[PDB]
């Protein structure tokens, strides 16, 4: 509706990603990393195999899996740290440290 | 202080730190940051991992009974959508 | 149009190299594109196309100053040459680069 | 227009016969504008702005038959440069939806 | 706020220098290694 | 600590640039209204020198500075546009104080008031309007010769020699709040801790009193042969410095927490501790014997409370009587140390005219110094 | 010997997440 | 010496000693909404506590045995968010008053209204009928004090928190503190953009009776 | 087990200095007990079954 009424191009990552926003937590963090795995400054050229083919867009791929992958593990060492709070001895001062 | 070292350095492609690396994330995590996308002919090809070389190594040098995917069909996912598979990734998840 | 140059060597997209690679082809004022060109690529450190479009200021259309010019283009062919071999042994820059 | 009808089909119709169609932009133009002239007499910098980002999104629906001159001079006149790159992009995105 | 044509100066100067140094290096009768040549030749094609 | 175990001063003409591994770097350069505020005032000549005043903004890379023609003036790291301040009452200019907890706003000491400039930090004029100065005065409290915030941002202090009472003011409900003793001197100079709970208010008299911003408490101190000059708190608050006309000391006194309930006491210990000797020694140099001690003048700590700057003046048979540099390491827990680090030296023929700490340079410590030339320097301490 | 292993960050958690509550 | 007497300061224990005296734990003085007096002693308290008395600050910080909750501080934040949400609307609702400028009952208010348009419409009248615009905003602002004492006490418990809260129970509210100060905020610098809203009322110094 | 503490940080430090044989089912016990009492916390459904 909004091509057909010449409106700007709204995010469909967002629009997918609000069905996730319901039930199936596994299908909310698969819609998390598909939307990690978009967030990249693309060359607006038209071609998408020379875009796939890039070193600079394929070094963009990396370096948002790796960024997913630290979260995800941050995550769990969030989760398990905040669980088990008698053990880690977490205190009053905040970093990753 | 191996694993560390062989992150920084890139090195040891051959080693996954096992006694480090918990999780199928973190063999991704391991080898994504050994990752090469140039031709540095310095470089043995030994301690030389490709991008190209890693998403062949997931979906042909291991596939889809390594990962279970009966079972666990988003980690097959995330291996494939991690490292950029995008096509393969959808062509397997439009089976199940 | 508007004597901004260093700002269009401001512009980092793709569009740019193709658009200067039309224009240095069409406009009459040829030169003009080449010599962004060359300043495109010696700024994004693609030395060997910047080399391989010097030469086409120098191909010209009315001579350059001197033979004492000259060796410095012959020079700078030859580490272009050897530019290339040493990155990608391909024979035709090896051919190329004793010619 | 008036009556809120779709013209596509009245349009074909009289193109056996001669003529022309359009406009019920007129209503989201005189919205549009309802913001732009209060924004010459709001003080408060921050609902400048945001009456500036109202009255540029009831121009981003119309912008295919809006005086695009006018509204960017008109923007001019209050400094929102941001509202003169947005709704001419806007304003060319719906001449060529197509490419 | 010079004149470009003492950069222009500069700029030849310094490719001039890069090769008396290259042709130089090609001169010695003495094993220099591979990898200090490789480095000076890469010195002038950086310079290119 | 005592003058008798400091390094040399570097040979004459060389400039201190920076302390790093504790080795101070050096290179080849980097009575009326108006004569009672030169009485009291904190630079060491303030009645000749150029510069009256420097103040850094409590959380910025932003400064204020007066000057001899009765200009405030504001500089920044992210702004080269220059506020010049004047307001139709500026005169004499004896104080500067930048509010915490805010960006936007400056207080000024005056011969006949306190003028509170906003300054609007995205829009740094160069000369900001007569309008954006707020002006606060009462009766008998002029000259204004000091003025302290409190550092939650609530409430601001004001001093005068002639008037037995600290003024409180809130800036925000405009109120005028006298805290009157029963005589004694008049108030000469203050300083909070940095708990903001504890108060220093000096007199032109052998007498300082220390204040509670709880209850509004008063303790006195009577005990001393001439005024008390100078002093700084330890960044906890726990201990507070001080010096004496006449007396070549830095004495210390400790204020322990209230562990305890009921009673609006000020509480610290019953008296003084000595702790750095500043009387007149010789030293031996590369350019013969140099000679120090003297009374100190200025005092100030680092953020950290690793660095303790002490700006000396020299009596009439030791270098000429010139103002001198003093850097002391310190430390505050378990016991209260100094230490010395060294002499710091400026320009050849210049003389030390004011000196402070920069309150958020994340590398050790960064000295201003403001100098007889009329220049300012900035001296990093790296730890 | 060099194989991944097969399990998630998530396995040895068991619950993860923001989700699987009934209400807000 | 009754105004002396009556706006000297109270002390509220935070946690009780004994179950009974418990009504006048401050986080029950706060919640329980007392005659006025008492709920501005408790916020003259809070606003104290939280900068002159560290033990104090972990009386509110404290889980409550058996069922191991932060009671103490999420009655006195949430009291503190019910009164600083409470200023919000009422700042919206002016603003909104702003730019708007059986039958024998309603009988009556039809007479009243009928009777208020035609003395509105007489000078002399119109003259004492008048909304002040001193006078109103300064109807607005009339209870502020208590909304400064439980705005900067939460602000000087937040600022303790990050040495203070061996629970990290400061900072599970923390968005929500963060939220709720700068869309009052937000009220505030809509508000005081109106005409009158900017300008500063004329004091006399030295008075008997203040003017704060 | 009251104070969230777990018991496999208490048992193995009994297990050196009580029975010098195989002290072992005082330990099992002991965790059985953690693991149930820890249950009656849980609050997510699928995880106090586990």
């Amino acid at each position: 509706e909004k091509i057909v009424n010449g409106h700007l191009q709204p995010n469909l990552v967002d629009l997918c990603a609000s069905v996730a926003e319901l039930d199936d937590k596994s299908i909310s963090d698969m819609w998390t990393m598909v939307k990690q795995m978009t967030d990249v400054l693309l060359t607006p050229a038209t071609d998408a195999l020379k875009n796939r083919s890039s070193v600079e867009v394929r070094m963009e791929f990396v370096r948002q899996a790796l960024a997913y992958l630290e979260q995800s593990y941050k995550n769990y060492t969030l989760v398990t740290v905040f669980g088990n709070l008698h053990q880690a001895q977490l205190g009053g001062v905040p970093g990753t440290y | 202080k191996r694993a560390v070292y062989c992150i920084i350095g890139r090195c040891d492609v051959t080693d996954n730190q096992s006694e480090v690396a918990d999780k199928t994330e973190d063999y991704l995590w391991l080898k994504l940051n050994q990752v090469c996308f140039d031709d540095d002919g310095t470089s043995s090809p030994q301690d030389r991992l490709t991008l190209s070389q890693f998403q062949k190594q997931l979906l042909e040098d291991y596939g889809e009974s390594h990962f279970t995917v009966n079972q666990q069909p988003f980690l097959y996912f995330q291996v494939l959508f991690l490292t950029a598979q995008f096509e393969a990734a959808v062509a397997f998840l439009f089976r199940m | 149009q508007v004597d901004l140059a260093d700002k269009l060597l401001q512009v980092a997209s793709p569009f740019l190299e193709p658009h200067l690679v039309r224009m240095a082809k069409v406009d009459q004022n040829r030169v003009r594109y080449m010599d962004l060109l060359w300043r495109y690529y010696e700024k994004n450190r693609s030395f060997s196309n910047a080399a391989r479009v010097l030469s086409r200021l120098a191909d010209m259309h009315s001579t350059e100053i001197s033979l004492q010019q000259r060796l410095e283009y012959i020079a700078r062919a030859i580490l272009s040459a050897k530019s290339s071999t040493a990155i990608s042994s391909i024979a035709a820059d090896g051919e190329f680069l004793h010619e | 227009i008036r009556d809120n009808a779709a013209v596509d089909g009245i349009s074909l119709h009289l193109q056996d016969i001669c003529p022309l169609l359009y406009s019920t932009d007129d209503a989201i133009c005189s919205k549009a504008n309802e913001l732009l002239q209060r924004s010459r007499q709001v003080q408060n910098k921050t609902e400048k702005e945001r009456m500036l980002r109202e009255s540029l999104k009831e121009y981003q629906k119309i912008s295919n038959q809006v005086d695009l001159s006018n509204v960017c001079a008109q923007y001019r006149q209050v400094r929102f440069y941001e509202g003169v790159v947005e709704l001419s992009l806007t304003a060319a995105e719906k001449k060529d939806p197509q490419g | 706020s010079r004149p470009q044509r003492v950069i222009e100066d500069r700029d030849s100067q310094l490719r001039s220098q890069a090769r008396t140094l290259i042709t130089f290096a090609g001169m010695i009768p003495y094993r220099t290694s591979g990898d200090t040549n490789a480095r000076l030749v890469q010195m002038e094609v950086l310079m290119n | 600590c005592s003058l008798g175990l400091f390094p040399p001063p570097p040979p004459r003409g060389q400039v201190t640039l920076y302390e790093h591994n504790n080795e101070l770097v050096t290179g080849s350069s980097y009575l009326r209204s108006e004569d009672l505020i030169a009485e009291f005032a904190q630079v060491t000549n303030w009645s000749s020198c150029c510069l009256r005043v420097f103040a850094w903004h409590p959380h910025t890379n932003k400064f204020a500075v007066a000057l001899l023609d009765d200009s405030v003036r504001v500089y920044n790291a992210s702004s080269t546009i220059v506020p010049s301040l004047k307001h139709r009452l500026q005169r004499n200019v004896a104080s500067l104080a930048w509010k915490p907890l805010s960006a936007s706003v400056l207080a000024v000491a005056c011969q006949s008031c306190i003028l509170i400039w906003t300054l609007d930090p995205t829009s740094l004029s160069t000369r900001p309007s007569s309008g954006c100065a707020q002006v606060l005065s009462h009766p008998g409290h002029t000259p204004v010769t000091s003025l302290a915030w409190a550092p939650s941002g609530g409430r601001l202090l004001s001093a005068s020699p002639v008037d037995a009472a600290i003024r409180v003011w809130d800036v925000s409900t405009e109120t005028c709040v006298p805290l009157p003793w029963f005589r004694g001197g008049g108030v000469t100079n203050l300083l909070w801790s940095p708990d903001g709970s504890k108060i220093l208010a000096t007199t032109p008299s052998a007498v300082f009193r220390v204040w509670e911003a709880q209850m509004w408490t008063c303790e006195r101190w009577p005990t001393l042969s001439g005024r008390c000059q100078t002093g700084c708190w330890s960044p906890d608050g726990s201990r507070l410095l001080f010096t004496v006309l006449g007396e070549p000391l830095i004495y210390s006194l400790s204020f322990p927490e209230r562990c305890g309930e009921g009673k609006g006491c000020v509480g610290g210990a019953k008296s003084a501790t000595i702790v750095a000797d500043l009387s007149e020694t010789t030293i031996q140099t590369p350019d013969g014997e140099e000679r120090l001690g003297g009374e100190a003048h200025s005092m100030v700590w680092d953020p950290s409370g690793e660095r303790l700057a002490v700006l000396m003046k020299g009596k009439p048979r030791v270098q000429d009587g010139k103002p001198v540099i003093l850097l002391f390491r310190t430390r505050n827990s378990p016991v209260f140390e100094l230490l010395p680090c060294g002499i710091i030296q400026g320009e050849p023929g210049a003389q030390p005219q004011l000196i402070t700490f920069h309150p958020s340079f994340n590398k050790g410590a960064l000295l201003s110094v403001g100098w007889s030339t009329g220049r300012i320097a900035h001296i990093p301490l790296y730890f | 010997s060099g194989a991944p292993p097969v399990r998630s960050i998530y396995d040895d958690i068991s619950s993860p997440g923001l989700g699987s509550t009934p209400l807000t | 010496l009754f105004k002396i007497y009556a706006t000297e300061a109270h002390v509220f224990p935070v946690q009780p000693p004994f179950a009974e005296g418990s009504d006048e734990c401050l986080p029950k003085v706060l919640n329980s909404n007392p005659p006025p007096i008492i709920k501005y002693l408790a916020l003259q308290d809070l606003m104290l506590l939280s900068q002159y008395s560290p033990s104090r600050r972990q009386e509110v910080f404290s889980l409550s045995q058996p069922g191991g909750h932060p009671h103490n501080w999420t009655a006195i934040s949430r009291e503190c968010l019910n009164l600083l949400n409470g200023m919000t609307q009422k700042l919206i609702l002016y603003q909104e008053a702003a730019a708007t400028n059986s039958v024998i009952y309603s009988w009556i208010q039809n007479k009243r209204e009928q009777i208020k348009n035609f003395l509105s419409k007489r000078v002399l009248i119109m003259y004492f009928f008048s909304k002040h615009p001193e006078a109103s905003i300064q109807a607005v602002f009339s209870d502020a004090q208590m909304h400064i004492w439980a705005l900067e006490g939460l602000s000087h418990l937040v600022a303790a928190s990050f040495t203070e809260d061996r629970f990290g129970v400061v900072q599970t509210t923390l968005p929500a503190i963060l939220n709720t100060l700068l869309t009052l905020q937000e009220a505030v610098d809509k508000y005081f953009k109106l005409p009158h809203a900017s300008s500063k009322p004329p004091r006399i110094s030295g008075s008997l009776v203040d003017t704060s």
